[PDB]
């Protein structure tokens, strides 16, 4: 039906909110931003 | 119980992942790690942690695997039956410095260092008590406490005496990163890696937990809406009773 | 106009370009056959015939937009059918296929006719007003014109009754085909090559008509819950429907509903005069609470005597109204309404509902 | 049993009664949530307030002191009153 | 007749969900039974999960569960959720009584659900007391320990059914397997004993705050109490996710990550919070076997409840005192759950001692004497 | 020097921790006056000062807390 | 029949089609994000078989 | 055929050789819908006082319709230009004879009227009905005012409402039959004399989606009506809206067709017997109609099943109704007008209501062409716009507890 | 649950005595006022638990004006209750109105009941 | 019920040689301590001087030790288990951690929350060794 596929657009959508979010409130924890001072 | 007994409460640090959206600071990760093995490694095991846990936290999976082959390994003995090793690999498992609980006791005092791997959720004041603790020891245990030969006395400690004895000293680390290495420095890092190893889905957990807190907060408002609209035409009936 | 079976045929052009066609089927009614043959007859004319079952007839009717029903009156059986001009082809021939070869199955008969005739007969007699007439033309008309209108389970009727009531009756010389809107002569044609042609001249062995017998001065009570009513029936000659007609009307009759006639300033009262081939009844009627109707009889048998002649003459022409509103397809009427006074002093009288409040006929 | 189904759900005979109603997509959703959430639930509170609060309060002074004796016991002024008990 | 009621499977569906003639009085205490539903299912459903990779074994439980945690994709979600999810079930379970409590859903007509319930409350208990035990961290395998010395103390059978349970002579590795076969199971028995809970609420139908009945006025399924269902369903579920993302072990004792070894015990034993109050009991009475006696009387004198209110009128909602007293028993059972967390101490002994008095009191008099009090108000006053 | 060491040194000579510095500190004068007597291994109550220290140590720990983060 | 209660402050200003898409648009996605958050659940759950 | 007289009231007479009977009346618009709570019924108090006069042999009767009202003198054809003088010195003498008259006899009258709409399951349902649909406005009274309104009704008041509504601009004289239409003419100007005035403004009206519930345990049956807003006489799907009606048509479940109707739902509320009767309508205003069902059920327990099955056959309109369906309904509605059109009063009515409330007035030819005009697809979309997915006002009577509330009967509109 | 026989015992009990009629009346009224029933537009004999024989029966027997009023004085309360709002003062319960209209008949209901019972075990 | 694999191993023998003249040692028997311990002369005398009555307790240490110097204590420092902790309590032998309560050199339960002198296990010495 089109509750499955509808289902997707709102999953994606808040998952690339948060995912998009996330790593710009924490990008200065991370590892991915941190691993530079290390290498 | 005494104050004594239950231990000092550990106050509460505003640690960089406290906040309902904030991550583990990986620098501290990495920074702890150093000091665990500089120091802990020593007297305490941290079984459950295996390299492959590191790659994209603290480490990248080059320097895992490199510190992987610095040791050494029991592998199936060979074919002609005599005991074999091998060097060690991203999936092995960290080692201890004790090959057994009896080892570990013997070599101090008969005090048993606890595994790290759960300290952090196995103690009542979790991450602080663990900072709480290391930066506990007085220069000079209150007057008039007399403690057990081997034991040092730490206020956080339930009983007030612990084997342990202060370890983290002033620069005792030079960091990789240049951070200086004051003794509540090493205190921090040390218990945030262990809050990690304690809880390597911290990170992983707590954003799950964002998307979720979104997806049903907007949900449950939408559930209020619906049903208070479809509740409209109940709490909007009016009688009338007109009997003769 | 007739065909060689001599079924009648009348045709005459309607205002509604309609095609109200309709077959009177003489002497069929609830007079003929024994107590509520003539009911359940009605009932099965237009389910099973042997050109189109009920499940396809009623479908192509409903599709060709006509309506059909089956009433069963104490003179005739009357099959009323209402449809467009385009269609009268098809009903004419379906008319024709319902008087000749209907089936008659026992599950219809059990299923669809007993039920319903059943479910009539009470919807019918709740009304106290309709009972009450039933018993008035039973005490008046005792036998033929007074046999009850609808099937009663008190007299059971098995199928074998009704088709052979089918047969023996339904004859050329007992069936009367009158349309209104539809061309005399393409009638004509389609009633001479439909069923109709295959009927009997005459019923062999049946439809021996039986004399009228009115009797009055009777009375009868039947006791009833609701509603009560009292009725007044006063049996008339054929040539005397002029006379009542006009009193009636004189007085108020259910065909003309309207205020400011005397018997309509007492509550529940009506009058009407029931017009038969042979015989007729007027009946003055008053229904309602017991107690109302005690009052309202009295008043409503005054007033019908005791009506001045100049009014009544002056109810003339209220009664050629009322006359000409009657005059259906169905059921047409030719009454010459005069002004000569008409007695009622021979009255019969019924009475239903709470028996001990409604008086008896000798409180008139 | 007590509750038949909806066409007797054993309720007396009931007559006269006229239950009228609108829509919805014809009434204003929400009406007055926000002025109603307040001030009808602050009346149902004061109403409903000392059911709590007389209860509450009791256990609570009661656990109160409990927990203050018990603090006073274990310290170095209640050593002798710890050991007569 | 429309398929929702000519199958009989949806007719069922229908009778429960889309038809069921709740009163249209109802609050939202009455959702709780649906919250306690829906858990019965994540209880379930993360439980069939955690099965999958828990292992039985002494050696292992400790260890598979922290591989469970660590190692399984989603296995910490899986964990957390199964374990606070059980103490929600009983948050929501003990708002179900509380509500059965205030309003005379105990009463008359409904005598036998309100048995079923205790059942399945007693029920319960027991899996979750045997799921915990599962972890076998510290305090997993001293509660097993406690409980089973303390039925040591039947008069006769008390030192044979011991060994029956432990399938040894010690908490040990057949006492966890048992405990984890049972623990799978034992939840299955329980959505019997809710669907016979539900059978038995669908003879009678549910009642109301208000007490009268409800037959005047009474409001279909579908439209209505499933889209009231739907918002505690989502309260329930975000509080839920609030505890089980953030601060998961909240509700759990800190000692239970330590795993079980028998030559040390910790500092303190405590259940798990929800079986606090009835632990509290347990000490208040000094003799082992009345110690465990009365316990089981504190969970099955709601039994004996519906007989002692004597109330004409049904529900509190109604009544001054027996509001006070039900407010003043609820207190005091979370005083005997705090009690049940503390050390038997100079205070708390005698504290708790009084605090399971008033409790059994409350039953057997207070319920009693303040019902029949205000039957003889509510007559006086109207006249 | 780290700065866990100078955020004691801060708080302990606040007006708030004060109190508790003093009675400590008199505390340890009485309990080594305690000491000081021949008989004191006979005493069944050897009195310490756990509990003052306990005392002064969370009123420091309240006011090292919520700062000390900030400087590392 | 009779005089009805007024309504007219509990009426709604939007049309009367209007009203109705938007009850089927927060209806909708409330079913919507419900399949998400199911299909989120039902994929961890899942992973665990792998 | 249309004459506008002196005083430039408007006679509107369909003669026809083949009439039975004649007759005449004076409309004078300005029903129920002109009257306010207070007042109400005052229209057919005034109307059954007026047709209380002397008939002259004539039979005068009232009309008393909603929006509407007139007095009607049937007669003979011959009679017929006498009932019109009768009929034009009714309205001509009306303020005088409102003044001379007691009006206690009429009240009473009127009063018992009023209490047969309330006792015929039917008519309470249906007045119920359009009182709850257009709740708030003057549409929703009674045409017959109630027992408590008639009561308080007093000479002056008929005085004001008769020459607030009877003047020239808002008074018509229909007239049907066989008979010369300029005699009737002739003989009304020189009789017809009422007073100048401009045509009143008529009320407006709203339709709202209500459910009103009279639930009687008493009575035997549950008498329930639903109905969406349907097509005023203006509107140009009047004839759509009928043939929309009739596709779903009557149904008397002891009648002998009962098992061979083609709507779909007799076939389907016999397999259980779910009701005793029902018939589909589309009632008609000047500018707003109800389009819907009335409906009796025997058994209080299937009250739910209907309401479901017939709503279900309802959202059917806009899907799947079949050429079949939509030509048995054209035919049948066809049928059904030129049966409304037969009897003379019935229509002198018919002119006076479109004259009054429409201006112009369809010849039936040109009815009979318009509906053949439709197709299935003009259907299907009026059936979208007006039926899919509306809101619907409800009417209950008796052993109504099966009734489910609104929602539930509202949401059956558009499940697929 | 306790009997309308044994309840109205004990009400007799005390109203006949003048000091617990002087002490406890006051204090009944005011109990009254504030259960708080009287403001939903129910008179006490309303809350009664309906569901039981006896009081089945007593509905059974009550007068037509009684019942009808009965029901609409249930279904105002459960609107209200709905709805979470209360009757204003004017239109709440005045003492004078609970007037208690079904105790005669479930106190008739409980004398059959007891008479049976006790001719059961003559 | 006990499974031929659990029901036998109960006997647990521990070798008693190496514990000290006067020592505490712990020998997990039954998934439980069984806190063994060889009296040392002093304290074997001072108990066998201390009066069993002024005990609350009715036990005396000649019940109590089957071998005199070898005796065996189960591990539960009280009534309801006590991790038992080593040389503390009124007497300065054990203290019940659990509850920080009292007990004595001879077990018993001589001070705090547990009821009776700790349970004796069939401390069955065969020469140098010994089986719970
Ligand atoms: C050398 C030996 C070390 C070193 C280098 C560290 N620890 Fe610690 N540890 C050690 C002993 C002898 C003990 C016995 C504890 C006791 O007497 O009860 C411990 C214990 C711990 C604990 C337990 C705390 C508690 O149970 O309350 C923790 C936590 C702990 N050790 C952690 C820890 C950390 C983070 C270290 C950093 C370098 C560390 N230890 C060093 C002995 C030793
Ligand atoms: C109402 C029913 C149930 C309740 C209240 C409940 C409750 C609990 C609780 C509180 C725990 C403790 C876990 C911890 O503290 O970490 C637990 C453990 C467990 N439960 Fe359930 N449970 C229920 C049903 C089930 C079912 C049906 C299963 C099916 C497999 C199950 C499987 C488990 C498992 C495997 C554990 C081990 C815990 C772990 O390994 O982390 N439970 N249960
Ligand atoms: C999994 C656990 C349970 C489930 C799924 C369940 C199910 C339900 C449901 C669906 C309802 C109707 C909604 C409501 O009234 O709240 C209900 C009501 C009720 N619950 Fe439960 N129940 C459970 C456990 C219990 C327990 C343990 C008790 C008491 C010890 C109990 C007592 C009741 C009672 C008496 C009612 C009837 C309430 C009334 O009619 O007023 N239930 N239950
Ligand atoms: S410590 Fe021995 S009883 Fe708890």
């Amino acid at each position: 039906a089109t509750i499955f596929g509808g289902a997707f657009a709102f999953q994606g959508f808040f998952d690339v909110a948060v995912n998009k979010w996330w790593e710009e409130h924490n990008k200065a924890k991370l590892w991915k931003n941190v691993k530079g001072k290390f290498l | 119980m005494t104050a004594a007994e239950h231990g000092l409460h550990p106050p509460a640090y505003n640690w960089p992942h406290n906040g309902m959206f904030e991550t583990f600071d990986h620098a501290s990760i990495r920074r702890g790690f150093q000091v665990y093995r500089e120091v802990c490694a020593a007297c305490h095991s941290l079984d459950r942690i295996a390299w492959r846990n590191l790659v994209g936290v603290s480490h990248t999976t080059s320097e895992a695997k490199a510190m992987a082959e610095e040791l050494e390994y029991d592998d199936e003995p060979d074919d002609e039956g005599k005991p074999r090793k091998r060097p060690g690999k991203l999936a092995d498992y960290i080692p201890g410095p004790y090959e057994n609980e009896q080892a570990a006791r013997a070599a101090n005092q008969g005090a048993y260092p606890p595994d790290l791997s759960l300290i952090v959720k196995a103690r009542h004041g979790g991450s602080d008590y663990i900072f709480s603790l290391l930066t506990g020891y007085p220069d000079e245990p209150p007057a008039g406490v007399v403690l057990p030969e081997g034991s040092n006395y730490n206020p956080y400690f339930p009983g007030g005496a612990i084997a342990m004895g202060r370890v983290l000293f002033d620069d005792l680390v030079e960091y990789e990163d240049g951070t200086p290495a004051t003794t509540s420095q090493m205190a921090k890092d040390v218990s945030t890696f262990l809050n990690w190893a304690s809880e390597p889905e911290h990170d992983d957990r707590k954003k799950w937990g964002l998307k979720a807190l979104v997806v049903l907060s907007s949900l449950y408002l939408l559930s209020i809406w619906v049903k208070r609209f479809k509740w409209t035409p109940i709490k909007n009936r009016k009688f009338r009773f007109d009997p003769p | 106009s007739s065909i060689p079976n001599s079924v009648k045929i009348a045709a005459k052009e309607s205002a509604t370009d309609l095609t109200k066609l309709s077959v009177i089927i003489n002497n069929a009614g609830s007079k003929t056959g024994k107590s509520g043959v003539s009911h359940l007859l009605s009932k099965f004319t237009f389910l099973n015939n042997g050109a189109k079952s009920a499940l396809r007839f009623t479908r192509e009717s409903e599709l060709l937009g006509g309506t059909f029903e089956s009433k069963v009156t104490r003179d005739a059986l009357i099959l009323n059918t209402t449809f467009l001009k385009q269609d009268l082809p098809y009903y004419v021939e379906a008319l024709g296929n319902v008087v000749s070869n209907t089936q008659f199955a026992p599950h219809e008969f059990n299923e669809i006719v007993l039920p319903t005739a059943n479910a009539e007969t009470k919807l019918a007699n709740a009304n106290p007003a309709f009972k009450g007439v039933e018993k008035l033309h039973e005490i008046t008309f005792r036998r033929g014109l007074g046999n009850p209108l609808f099937y009663n389970e008190s007299t059971p009727i098995k199928l074998e009754e009704v088709a052979q009531f089918s047969k023996e009756q339904f004859s050329g010389e007992n069936i009367s085909i009158v349309a209104e809107g539809a061309n005399e002569e393409d009638l004509t044609k389609f009633v001479s090559e439909s069923a109709f042609c295959y009927l009997p001249s005459s019923s062999s062995n049946g439809a021996k008509a039986l004399p009228t017998n009115t009797f009055t001065g009777q009375e009868a009570r039947v006791p009833s819950s609701g509603a009560s009513s009292a009725l007044i029936g006063i049996p008339v000659k054929p040539a005397d429907f002029g006379k009542y007609e006009v009193l009636s009307a004189a007085i108020g009759t259910s065909t003309l509903p309207s205020t400011s006639t005397p018997l309509a300033q007492i509550p529940g009262a009506t009058s009407h005069l029931y017009k038969y081939q042979d015989a007729g009844l007027f009946v003055i009627s008053v229904s309602g609470e017991a107690s109302q109707v005690a009052q309202g009889i009295k008043q409503a048998k005054s007033v019908a005597e005791s009506v001045s002649s100049s009014a009544l003459s002056e109810a003339v022409k209220a009664a050629e109204l009322s006359v000409a509103l009657q005059s259906t397809v169905d059921s047409p009427l030719n009454v010459k309404v005069v002004a000569e006074e008409a007695p009622i002093s021979k009255f019969n009288y019924v009475a239903v509902g709470d028996l001990d409040v409604l008086p008896y006929a000798d409180e008139l | 049993t007590y509750m038949g189904w909806w066409g007797s759900l054993g309720s007396p005979k009931q007559k006269y009664i006229t239950q009228y109603t609108i829509s919805p997509y014809a009434a204003k959703p929400l009406k007055g949530a926000a002025y109603n959430a307040v001030f009808n639930t602050f009346r149902r509170t004061k109403n409903q307030f000392l059911y709590v609060a007389i209860p509450f309060v009791v256990v609570w002074s009661i656990w109160t002191r409990a927990r203050d004796y018990n603090e006073y016991l274990y310290t170095k002024e209640g050593r002798e009153e710890l050991e007569r008990v | 007749m429309p398929t929702r009621k000519s199958n009989t499977y949806l007719s069922l569906v229908n009778s429960y969900l889309i038809d069921s003639p709740q009163p249209s009085s109802i609050n939202y205490w009455w959702n709780l039974g649906s919250l306690l539903g829906l858990c019965l299912v994540i209880q379930i459903a993360s439980g069939v999960f955690l099965a999958m990779h828990y292992s039985s074994n002494i050696e292992l439980a400790f260890d598979s569960v922290e591989h469970i945690m660590r190692d399984v994709n989603a296995g910490w979600l899986i964990r957390y959720i199964h374990a606070n999810g059980a103490s929600f079930f009983f948050i929501c379970m003990y708002l179900h009584i509380g509500k059965a409590l205030y309003y005379g859903s105990y009463k008359q007509p409904r005598v036998m659900l309100w048995v079923i319930g205790v059942v399945i409350f007693i029920l319960t208990m027991a899996i979750a007391f045997m799921g915990y035990c599962l972890v076998y961290g510290q305090m997993s395998h001293w509660g097993a320990t406690v409980i089973t010395n303390l039925l040591s103390a039947i008069p006769f059978i008390g030192n044979d059914i011991v060994p029956f349970i432990w399938g040894g002579f010690s908490v040990s590795n057949p006492t966890i397997q048992r405990f984890f076969a049972l623990h799978f199971l034992l939840p299955f028995i329980l959505a019997a004993l809710v669907c016979m809970h539900l059978m038995a609420l669908h003879v009678h139908g549910s009642s109301n705050p208000v007490g009268i009945t409800g037959n005047i006025d009474r409001l279909p399924m579908h439209p209505y109490f499933i889209f009231k269902d739907l918002i505690t369903v989502f309260v329930f579920l975000l509080i839920f996710s609030l505890f089980v993302f953030y601060s998961p072990n909240t509700l759990g004792h800190p000692d239970n990550y330590i795993p079980g070894n028998p030559m040390v015990t910790p500092p303190s034993i405590v259940p798990e919070w929800y079986l606090l109050p009835f632990y509290a009991i347990l000490r208040s009475i000094p003799d082992k076997l009345g110690g465990v006696i009365a316990m089981f009387g504190a969970i099955l004198i709601l039994l004996s409840l519906p007989y002692t209110d004597r109330s004409i009128i049904r529900g509190n909602s109604f009544k001054v005192l027996s509001k006070l007293a039900f407010y003043l028993f609820v207190f005091n059972f979370i005083l005997l759950g705090n009690l049940g967390q503390l050390h038997v101490e100079v205070p708390y002994i005698q504290l708790g001692q009084f605090a399971t008095a008033y409790y059994f009191a409350h039953y057997i008099i207070v319920v009693p004497v303040i019902s029949t009090l205000e039957n003889i108000l509510y007559y006086i006053g109207t006249q | 020097a780290d700065p866990l060491d100078t955020l004691r040194e801060e708080c302990t000579k606040t007006a708030a921790c004060k109190p508790f510095d003093h009675h400590f500190h008199e505390c340890i004068e009485r309990v080594t006056k305690e000491q000081e007597e021949p008989d004191y291994e006979h005493k069944h109550y050897k009195e310490d000062c756990i509990e003052e220290f306990f005392h002064l140590q969370h009123c420091v720990n309240d006011c090292v807390a919520p700062r000390l983060f900030n400087r590392l | 029949n009779y005089q009805q209660p007024d309504y007219s402050s509990y009426l709604n200003n939007k049309s009367g089609q209007g009203s109705r898409n938007f009850t089927y648009f927060m209806v909708g996605s409330m079913g919507l994000l419900s399949a998400a958050g199911a299909k989120s659940t039902v994929e961890a759950f899942l992973s665990s078989f792998a | 055929k249309y004459t506008t007289l002196s005083n430039g009231v408007t006679v509107a007479t369909e003669t026809n050789p083949a009439a039975k009977t004649s007759s005449v009346g004076l409309f004078f618009g300005a029903g129920s819908r002109s009257e306010h709570s207070h007042s109400n019924g005052i229209s057919a108090l005034t109307t059954n006082v007026l047709a209380s006069q002397s008939a002259k042999g004539s039979l005068l009767t009232a009309k008393n319709d909603r929006e509407f009202n007139g007095i009607i003198a049937q007669t003979t054809n011959d009679n017929i230009t006498e009932a019109g003088k009768l009929i034009a010195s009714i309205a001509s003498n009306a303020v005088d004879i409102v003044e001379k008259t007691d009006l206690t006899k009429h009240k009473q009258y009127l009063s018992a009227q009023a209490s047969a709409v309330e006792a015929d399951p039917k008519s309470k349902v249906l007045s119920h009905l359009y009182s709850s649909a257009f709740q708030g406005y003057s549409l929703a009274l009674p045409t017959l005012g109630t027992t408590e309104s008639v009561e308080n009704l007093e000479n002056q008041d008929s005085l004001r409402h008769l020459a607030k509504h009877l003047v020239n601009n808002n008074t018509v004289i229909a007239a049907s039959g066989n008979f010369d239409h300029d005699k009737l003419a002739d003989a009304i100007e020189a009789n017809l004399k009422i007073a100048e005035g401009v045509k009143p403004e008529i009320k407006p009206a709203s339709f709202l989606g209500s459910e009103v519930r009279m639930r009687d345990d008493t009575l035997p049956k549950a008498y329930i009506s639903i109905a969406v807003h349907g097509e005023g006489l203006n509107s140009p799907n009047y004839y759509l809206a009928k043939v929309a009606a009739a596709i779903y048509g009557d149904f008397y479940l002891h009648s002998t067709i009962a098992k061979f109707t083609s709507p779909k739902l007799a076939s389907i509320v016999q397999e259980y017997n779910i009701v005793e009767s029902y018939n589909h309508y589309s009632k008609s205003f000047s500018d707003t109609g109800i389009w819907g069902y009335y409906a009796e059920i025997a058994d209080k327990f299937t009250v739910d099943d209907f309401t479901h099955f017939s709503l279900k056959e309802w959202n059917r309109l806009s899907i799947s109704i079949s050429e079949a369906e939509v030509a048995r309904a054209k035919a049948q509605v066809k049928t059904a007008l030129a049966k409304e059109l037969a009897n003379s009063f019935a229509v002198t009515s018919d002119i006076a209501e479109k004259v009054l409330l429409v201006g112009h007035r369809q010849s039936l030819r040109e009815a009979f062409e318009k509906i053949d005009a439709i197709k299935v697809n003009d259907v299907k979309e009026w059936g979208k716009s007006k039926v899919w997915d509306r809101d619907i006002v409800i009417s209950g009577t008796g052993l109504i507890e099966d009734l489910l509330d609104y929602n539930r009967n509202r949401n059956e509109m558009a499940m697929m | 649950v306790q009997s309308m026989t044994s309840v109205v015992k004990a009400a007799n009990f005390i109203l006949a005595r003048p000091t617990l009629s002087k002490i406890i009346t006051p204090l009944a009224q005011k109990f009254t006022a504030y259960a708080g029933y009287r403001e939903m537009g129910l008179k006490f004999n309303d809350l009664l638990l309906e569901e039981t024989p006896i009081m089945q029966t007593a509905i059974k027997r009550l007068p037509s004006e009684l019942n009808y009023s009965r029901n609409f004085r249930i279904l105002t309360a459960h609107q209200l209750a709905l709805s979470h709002q209360l009757l204003p003062a004017e239109k709440a319960v005045k003492p004078e109105e609970d007037d208690n209209y079904l105790i005669p008949y479930i106190l008739e209901a409980e004398k059959e009941a007891f008479e049976k019972a006790e001719l059961d075990n003559i």
